[PDB]
RNA sequence: GAGGAAUACCGAUGGCGAAGGCAGCCUUCUGGCAUAAUACUGACACUGAGGCUCGAAAGCGUGGGUAGCAAACAGGAUUAGAUACCCUGGUAGUCCACGCCGUAAACGAUGUCUACUAGUCGUUGGGUCCGGACUUAGUGACGCAGCUAACGCAAUAAGUAGACCGCCUGGGGAGUACGGCCGCAAGGUUAAAACUCAAAUGAAUUGACGGGGGCCCGCACAAGCGGUGGAGCAUGUUGUUUAAU
């Protein structure tokens, strides 16, 4: 905003595994604030992944397909006389996260599965293992900025 | 791209409505992305203290993709207020479509 | 403007030298000189302005 | 042949890298408009930068190692493709400017009006 | 290998020339200038209507030459169109010889020649003294007095005066017509009137504006979340309809 570098809000860890990665990806689901809604889809899919897959850290689990799934290199809309060439740039750690989580979020949106718990554990699992919309969208980021490759 | 003729304290006849559309149909001639035009067609005062000469007006405010310019006319006759108007919606027609054009290089 | 690369010396100091030696022997001015034909007219103008800068420091 | 001159002929719109032998006989050749590059990309550093890779490992098969480079044009690419020449194997022997310069010859052409 | 043209660096509010102009290097022919001293002529001077000479570039005639560049021209783009700008080509011309042409914002928008009037700092060619000092002919940047509407000029005056010559007398019509003269031609030069309008101008001031510059801000954009625009209904307006809406 012209200004300052304005503070970041200090989010709370969600209660069940005090992760705050998982309250920052509770928030990411919930929407008209319902956040008792979204804890109860995020820990159902959870904890669906978790009996599937028969690993005791679901938390440590999501943290695993998380980073898998984060990018590190985006492209962005330069301006050099008025021409438009996309500058590929290395994504800062912040961004990386929350591009993940919107991008598990909403390819999860878009399953066939009945329930979005269901849904959202079959995109975790398909994520952890490297399928599934999420990997797709991230290769096709990751396909922008390797195509550029030129402009720094 | 729409024309909407609307017309405020003076009852629109069908010699206003081709007096103005024949002009916008004129401007949309040389640009093609217009996405609106409203033409309001009013009688702002009485010329009290002056005697007309602003009494009948015509404004236009025109909506492009991603700017919308507006412009106006003050006359004694509505259809030279029409015509002056016209004149200065195709100038800033001209105007901003040139811009654009020599954005590129 | 030849940088003779000596042994054991990075390519990438070796091409800074190169930069120097092309700058010192000023090869991109004579190279843009030429791009196009300035009527002497606009040279006159030019280097008069450009003599009216040096003298005022 | 072990012994070769590189001959970065770098423009503004293409550069050209082509290694020949001591008596200017071509080897392997490439160019950045034969990259993948076309328009806004050719006239690029990384593309003159993969044109030298292409050209030098192509010409390594002849077996040249020592590679001296003869620079020519004021192109963005013409400090890329050394770089990419000599991190590649290639032994660097002497890098030489050998753009043309005119004594006030031929006429240039008329200004750009844009 | 052929050919034509131009002469990078040096290069410089540098130099030379009456201006126009004149850049590789060498020779031949040749003009002016600057400088020291002595001798000499003894007012031989200044300016100058007409006249003559010279006079960029383009252009013209004849005969050559022809690389690059490039009017015209052909095509490709851009665009509503694009007889343009941009791209690819390209002939005249540009180059040479000999003749025309006689015009340029041919400008310092400042006629020539004299004398006199604070100063300061550069620079080019000399000269004389003790690395400096003085002096000369240029060529620049400042800056008093003075002048100027103001901008500004200011020993290279637009200051103070003098000699002679040229020119102006509102803006258009019009540097046009007609008539001469010149020119192969293009055209030049000399040069009106009727009519028309009450302004047209210069410098400067305050704004406003700029596809001028610099700096900054606002959910202005960017980064996001949610909508409107599609459906049905509520509501307001246009329009239409009505006796009135």
């Amino acid at each position: 905003p012209r200004r300052r570098v304005v503070a970041t809000r200090e989010i709370l860890p969600d209660p069940k595994f005090g992760s705050q990665t998982i309250a920052k990806f509770i928030n990411h689901v919930m929407s008209h604030g319902k956040k008792s809604t979204a804890e109860r889809i995020v820990y159902g899919a959870l904890e669906t992944v978790a009996q599937k897959r028969n690993i005791e850290d679901p938390v440590a689990f999501f943290e695993d397909v998380l980073e898998n799934v984060r990018p590190m290199v985006e492209v962005k809309a330069r301006r050099v006389g008025g021409a438009t060439y996309q500058v590929p740039m290395e994504v800062r750690p912040s961004r990386r996260t929350a591009l993940a989580m919107r991008w598990l979020a909403e390819a999860a949106a878009k399953r066939s599965e009945k329930s979005m718990a269901l849904r959202l554990a079959g995109e975790l699992s398909d994520a952890s293992e490297g399928k599934g919309n999420a990997m797709k969208k991230r290769d096709e980021v990751h396909r922008m900025a390797d195509a550029n490759k030129a402009f720094s | 791209m729409n024309v909407t003729i609307r017309g405020h304290h003076i009852t629109v006849t069908e010699a206003m409505n081709n007096a103005v559309h024949d002009k916008l149909t004129k401007i949309a001639r040389h640009f093609d992305q217009i996405q609106s035009i409203q033409v309001i067609l009013s009688l702002d005062n009485s010329g009290a203290s002056d005697g007309g000469q602003k009494s009948h007006k015509a404004e236009a405010i025109m909506r492009v993709s991603g700017q919308e310019m507006f412009v106006q006319a003050l006359e004694d006759d509505m259809y030279k207020a029409i015509n002056e108007m016209a004149d200065k919606l195709d100038r800033q027609v001209s105007k901003y479509k040139t811009r654009l054009e020599r954005n590129k290089v | 403007p030849a940088v003779k690369v000596k042994e054991n010396e990075p390519v990438d100091i070796a091409i800074r030298r190169f930069k120097r030696a092309c700058e010192k022997a000023g090869v991109l001015s004579d190279v843009r000189k030429r791009e196009f034909y300035e009527k002497p007219t606009q040279v006159r103008k030019r280097k008069k302005a450009a003599a009216v800068k040096r003298y005022k420091k | 042949v072990s012994e070769g001159i590189a001959h970065i002929h770098a423009s503004f719109n293409n550069t050209i890298v082509t290694i020949t032998d001591r008596q200017g006989n071509a080897l392997a050749w490439a160019t950045s408009g034969g990259q993948g590059f076309r328009g806004s990309r050719k006239s690029t550093p990384f593309a003159a930068q993969v044109a030298a890779e292409v050209a030098g490992k192509a010409a390594q098969e002849y077996g040249v190692k020592n590679i001296d480079v003869l620079v020519k044009g004021p192109g963005p690419g013409r400090e890329s493709a050394v770089r990419a020449l000599g991190a590649l194997g290639y032994k660097v022997n002497s890098i030489s400017d050998v753009t043309p310069i005119p004594h006030n010859g031929c006429r240039a052409p008329k200004k750009r009006r844009v």
